[PDB]
């Protein structure tokens, strides 16, 4: 997105200090506990019947990783979002019919985890930074829906 | 939070929609579909063209879940109960198409019932449809 | 906003046709009475206690006339609503303080409106297409906030 | 639906926040207003620079009011009925607005509760602001 240089620095400091496996396994597992109807895609992923399964399934982990390290690249190309997740994005729609309110969600469920694994250090304007990029990549995510 | 005006409101609209209710379903996916596209990831399955007898088929199915609906319009609950339990748990439709859908329907009563969808009309089925929308994602966590 | 030939076609032949004055005040009487929260930004405008009290207003039908005539210079601008709608914007959100959640309503009323004026004629896809122009439009009264 | 264990997961959560509640209550206001700046078309009439007294008093305002719901969970309807009729008429803040104070207050909520803010209870308070919300805009129409 547009960024100011302050907001940039501000999202990648922080983002250097994230183990992204271990968030995305955990952000992707908040998704699917918190709105459970998101657990539609993931019928072949094995028992995501309590909180608990769902967290500790290794499958789970293992697409939060995936979601997230393809997140992290993207926070390189702050610029150009749109381009670097097209071809994401036009999968997403013809091949895998994931409709875009998911990504809004899993933006929102992301900077919860942020929160809850900085505390203090995710300060309001740390937060508004993050809330421009969830939704920035939402949005790319989105784009190519037809 | 439907008052005696607003049932009487949407009984009188509905009852002027009639035998055209399966109709007017199909136009109201088929408006969905176009102007909101990401509507259609929940229905692969589908062939979406227009005249679609899926479309068709399905309009008709939605119409009359809402004509069960005015006629249990003070037990909503109950009468589309095995509804909710299907989109909370099986079709898992994020909710925010039902505020979609609902507008579909309004635009499509409203382009068949020039007489009838006054504002005050109006008002009141986009209570009902928000009500029915309420229902229907009540069992979804 | 990327309108197709038959898109922007289909905008235009249906335009010409339209009373501004009288589209105007029925989708901005149709707000008032259709999400009433939407009076709280025209308290001097006087008796908005019932229906026919609001669409029988002249202050409504004078102000939708304004709303839908500067709506009405944008479909001339479709390839630029942000730069035409640049100064109402920062109006909206500087002196007004009008939540531009109020725009997207008042597009979704007006597609109401056309629908109920011209029946048949505003088929599946000419919607689509209007309902494209709202959402550019309402983005485009919304883009200066801060 | 609050589920039992809902409204248990919630009351252990708010018991833990306890004689923050105010602060917190400030802190996700200015997350809002920071996050979604057309939020602050409600309060033009506030002093919103960081630690104003206005913005210090109405957090608190709004915690005293999420601990009466929390007392009265299972009575919430009437717990906040002077609320939802102040919002309702005389505020008429557009409900989309309710989601971003639920999810700011979630934020702040996790950011100081490192231990309790277990996925389990996340899904129980977002559970409970939602229910707030919609109890707060029942009477808009
Ligand atoms: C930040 C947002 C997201 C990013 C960057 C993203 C990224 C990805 C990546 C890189 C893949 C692998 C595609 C390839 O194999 O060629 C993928 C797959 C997939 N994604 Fe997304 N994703 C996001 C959010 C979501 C969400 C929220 C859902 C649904 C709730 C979802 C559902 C899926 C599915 C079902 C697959 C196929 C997985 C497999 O076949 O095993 N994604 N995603
Ligand atoms: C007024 C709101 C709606 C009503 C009354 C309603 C009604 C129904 C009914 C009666 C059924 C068929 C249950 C059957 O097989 O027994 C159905 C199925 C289904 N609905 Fe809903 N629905 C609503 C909104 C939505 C929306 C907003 C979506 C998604 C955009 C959606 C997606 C689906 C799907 C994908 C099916 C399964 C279609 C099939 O495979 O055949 N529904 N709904
Ligand atoms: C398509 C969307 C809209 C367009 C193009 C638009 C355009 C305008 C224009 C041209 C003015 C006159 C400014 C003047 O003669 O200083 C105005 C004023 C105003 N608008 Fe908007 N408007 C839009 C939507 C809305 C909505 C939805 C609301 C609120 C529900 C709103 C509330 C107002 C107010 C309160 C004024 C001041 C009326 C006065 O002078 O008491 N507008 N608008
Ligand atoms: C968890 C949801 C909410 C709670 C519990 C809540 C609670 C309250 C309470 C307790 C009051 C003071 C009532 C009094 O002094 O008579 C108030 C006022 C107010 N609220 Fe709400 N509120 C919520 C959401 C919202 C949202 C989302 C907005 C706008 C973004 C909003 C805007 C206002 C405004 C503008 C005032 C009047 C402030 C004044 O002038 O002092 N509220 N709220």
């Amino acid at each position: 997105v547009h960024l100011t240089p302050e907001e940039k620095s501000a999202v990648t400091a922080l983002w250097g200090k994230v183990n992204v496996d271990e968030v995305g396994g955990e952000a992707l597992g908040r998704l699917l506990v918190v709105y459970p109807w998101t657990q539609r895609f993931f019928e072949s992923f094995g028992d995501l019947s309590t909180p608990d399964a769902v967290m500790g399934n290794p499958k789970v982990k293992a697409h939060g990783k995936k979601v997230l390290g393809a997140f992290s690249d993207g926070l390189a190309h702050l610029d150009n979002l749109k381009g670097t997740f097209a071809t994401l994005s036009e999968l997403h729609c013809d091949k895998l019919h994931v409709d875009p309110e998911n990504f809004r969600l899993l933006g929102n469920v992301l900077v919860c985890v942020l929160a809850h694994h900085f505390g203090k250090e995710f300060t309001p304007p740390v937060q508004a930074a993050y809330q421009k990029v969830v939704a920035g990549v939402a949005n790319a995510l989105a784009h190519k829906y037809h | 939070v439907l008052s005696p005006a607003d049932k009487t409101n949407v009984k009188a609209a509905w009852g002027k929609v009639g035998a055209h209710a399966g109709e007017y379903g199909a136009e109201a996916l088929e408006r969905m579909f176009l102007s909101f596209p990401t509507t259609k990831t929940y229905f692969p399955h589908f062939d979406l063209s227009h005249g679609s007898a899926q479309v068709k088929g399905h309009g008709k199915k939605v119409a009359d879940a809402l004509t069960n609906a005015v006629a249990h319009v003070d037990d909503m609950p109950n009468a589309l109960s095995a509804l909710s339990d299907l989109h909370a748990h099986k079709l898992r439709v994020d909710p925010v198409n039902f505020k979609l859908l609902s507008h579909c329907l309004l635009v499509t009563l409203a382009a068949h019932l020039p007489a009838e969808f006054t504002p005050a009309v109006h008002a009141s089925l986009d209570k009902f449809l928000a009500s029915v929308s309420t229902v229907l994602t009540s069992k979804y966590r």
